């Protein structure tokens, strides 16, 4: 649902899962380097409550 | 060196601003673990301005 | 007398120098844009395609911080056939964000569309210069202001705000990273004027203790001794020669150097031509104008329809001149340049003019109004 959950998915796992090719992956990553972000970070204790 | 007359004897008295140097890649990352810093340069720019 | 300095920066050096042993030199590291952007790429988490895209972008980035090729050179570079275009987009766009931002750009609306993307949406001007960006970025460097506000649709207030914000960004993101001191020159040969007339002498920064080691060899340096001396004579007399033959250009500055070539001060000094160009390249005299390099007098010349030659530095020097004093509302063309310098008695063509105009480094006629 937000960005803190798909930030930390890696690229692998996103390849596995069903329905998702490469072109949309690769999309994914660029519209988070839009925004100075990559996937594969590591965050503790989230979610704050959402 | 000073004198710490209440130190036990395992312990030692550290400045932290040397231990703010000591550290320093260990502060990058406990910053960018805790979602306080989302990339290395922002972390670096904190530990700049000493928050 | 030699002049002595009535001020001076005192010297760094405070110590006694006693230890009569000291270690070889070394050297030390400099942290260059590509470094701290490499030490950048490391601390990100990327991948080993991505890592070598990266390594390959980070390898075509220049000073000023601009990608120097295309990335189709990339990802020919990344030897894959495997990889398309887009996953090389994307670790671009991702290398974009390091600090300094707008690094490894395209070209300078991609920088300025980069800086623009990491400002807060609350900034009050921010739509109208993506705007003036995205669509319409050399009317502005027309200085228009009256097309670009038919196209845009807005008054004159908000596109003055919106240039103001403009202009207020960073076009060479890249000159941040500092790993440069300013490097100088130290003149050989310094002219200066006694009783009108201008006389030359060697720079006394060199070091002429003239010493052997008598205590025990030396026959070898003995004819270094002289090797030196006579590299003093040569270059001392080619400086005199030019310094004579130029006795007016230090007077006047410039507009009155002489068609000089290699082969009249080989005449003058009785030697080869080749020893001429040799001594006079990479040597440099201080007069009160400034620095040049003594192949600074050397150049070409045009037919004088009086009967004389005249210098190409002349002509530059009134094509300066004549182009600084132009009509402002209507600038001059260089038909106008080939008739105001034809009735001077300099008789150029116009490509020539031309030439001497793009030299210069001057926007053409249509340009300057």
């Amino acid at each position: 649902h937000y960005i803190g959950d798909l930030v930390q998915r890696t690229e692998v796992e996103l390849l596995k899962t069903p329905n998702l090719g490469k072109k949309s992956l690769t999309e994914i990553k660029d519209v988070l380097a839009s925004r100075g972000l990559s996937l594969g970070m590591r965050l503790e204790n989230w979610p704050p409550a959402s | 060196i000073t004198v710490g007359p209440y130190l036990r004897l395992h312990q030692c008295g550290l400045p932290k601003k040397m231990a703010l140097e000591l550290f320093k890649p260990f502060i990058y990352g406990k910053l960018e673990l805790r979602g306080l810093a989302t990339t290395i340069k922002a972390a670096k720019k904190m530990v700049e301005r000493e928050e | 007398w030699d002049t002595i300095y009535t001020a001076g920066t005192p010297s760094g050096t405070s110590g006694d120098y006693i230890d009569d042993e000291l270690p070889v030199y070394q050297g030390e590291t400099t942290q260059t844009l590509q470094d701290y952007l490499m030490w950048q790429v490391e601390l990100t988490p990327f991948s080993d395609t991505d890592r070598a895209i990266a390594t390959s972008i980070v390898d075509a980035v220049d000073e000023t911080g601009y990608l120097t090729v295309p990335l189709e050179d990339i990802l020919e570079s990344i030897g894959d056939e495997e990889i398309d275009i887009d996953e090389v987009e994307a670790v671009l766009k991702r290398i974009q964000r390091f600090d300094p931002v707008g690094v490894a750009a395209k070209d300078l609306r991609d920088c300025l569309l980069i800086q623009l993307s990491q400002f807060d949406k609350t900034t009050p001007w921010l739509e109208e210069a993506r705007l003036i960006i995205s669509d319409h970025l050399d009317l502005l460097a027309n200085h228009d202001f009256r097309t670009l506000m038919r196209v845009t649709r807005l008054k004159e207030d908000v596109l003055k705000e919106a240039v103001n914000l403009i202009q207020s960004l960073d076009p060479r993101p890249g000159q941040s990273i500092q790993t440069g001191e300013p490097e100088y020159v130290i003149p050989d040969v310094l002219v200066r004027k006694h009783n009108g007339h201008w006389t030359v002498e060697l720079n006394s920064d060199s070091i002429p203790r003239l010493q052997i080691n008598q205590h025990y060899n030396l026959q070898d340096a003995k004819w270094l001794i002289k090797s030196l001396e006579s590299r003093n004579d040569t270059l001392l007399r080619v400086s005199r020669c030019i310094v004579e033959q130029q006795q007016a250009f230090f007077e006047q500055g410039e507009e009155y150097m002489k068609p000089m070539v290699l082969a009249d001060i080989a005449q003058a000094v009785e030697m080869h031509e080749s020893t001429i160009s040799r001594v006079t390249t990479q040597k440099y005299l201080h007069s009160p104008r400034g620095i040049f390099e003594l192949k600074y007098f050397f150049s070409s010349h045009v037919n004088t329809e009086g009967g004389g030659e005249a210098s190409s530095t002349a002509i530059r020097a009134l094509v300066k001149k004549l182009i600084a004093a132009e009509n402002p509302a209507k600038p001059l063309s260089d038909s106008k340049l080939t008739s105001l310098l034809s009735e001077q008695g300099i008789m150029v063509a116009r490509r020539t003019v031309a030439k001497y105009r793009e030299s210069l480094s001057i926007p053409p006629s249509n340009q300057r109004k």
